[PDB]
C-alpha cells in the first residue's frame, strides 16, 4: 500500500521461523508487484558482536 | 504410538526438562508444542539424510 518494495529479513532461532521464511519467499515469488528482497539474515545464538556484526 | 504426551504436557507447563528414551516420532521435534523435550534417539526423518 505505501510503496515500500525493497526490504530485508532478520530472524533469530526462535521456534517456528522456517515457516515464516518459506511463506515470505513463496508469496514474493508468486506476485506481479515485483518485490526486491535483498538479504535473508539469520542469527545463530545470542550475538557476540563478532560474526553477527558483519 | 503417542504415549509420552501427558508427561511432556504436564512437565512443560513448568519447564521441567524431560528426556525420552525410545519414542521416535517426528512431532516431538516441534518446540512450539513440546516445550521441554529431549531424547537420545534420532527421529524418523534422518533416514532422509541416509
Amino acid at each position: 500500500d505505501y510503496d515500500w518494495h525493497v526490504f530485508s529479513l532478520v530472524t533469530t532461532i526462535f521456534p517456528g521461523y522456517r515457516d515464516f521464511i518459506s511463506f515470505i519467499k513463496t508469496t514474493v515469488d508468486n506476485s506481479f508487484v515485483g518485490w526486491d528482497m535483498q538479504n535473508v539474515i539469520t542469527l545463530d545464538t545470542s550475538f557476540e558482536d563478532a560474526k553477527t556484526q558483519v | 504410538h503417542f504415549t509420552p504426551t501427558p508427561v511432556s504436557y504436564t512437565a512443560g507447563f513448568y519447564r521441567i526438562p524431560v528426556l525420552g528414551l525410545t519414542t521416535r516420532m517426528s512431532i516431538y521435534s516441534d518446540k512450539s508444542i513440546h516445550l521441554s523435550f529431549l531424547r537420545t534417539v534420532p527421529p524418523y526423518s534422518h533416514q532422509s539424510s541416509v
